[PDB]
């Protein structure tokens, strides 16, 4: 149980900065923040019944 | 820049819509300088002849 929680911390861990990297450069990539925010605002509406 | 787009959804961050808004402002920019431009031309000393 110890190793699969030391094993495990470096693993999630691992998938996350990649995650935080990505995410960093999809804004860069499509310009301000805020714009990507306003497609976020889309999306999130498709996402529910509005 | 280059966009290659047709119909250009998301560009540098920017919704169809905000697209469309940018070009109908550039638009009435560049036809503002142009009527002040005129207005300023018209009143110019080469005109009163």
């Amino acid at each position: 149980w110890a190793q699969g929680r030391e094993h495990v911390v470096g693993v999630l861990q691992a998938e996350l900065e990649q995650c935080q990297a990505a995410m960093k450069a999809l804004e860069n990539s499509v310009g301000g923040r805020k714009k990507l925010k306003e497609v976020m605002s889309f999306v999130d509406k498709a996402r529910k019944g509005e | 820049i280059i966009v290659e787009g047709d119909h250009p959804s998301g560009a540098g961050g920017f919704s169809a819509a905000l697209l469309a808004r940018g070009r109908e402002a550039v638009f009435l920019r560049d036809r503002a300088d142009i009527l002040s431009l005129r207005i300023q031309a018209a009143k110019s000393r080469q005109c009163k002849t």
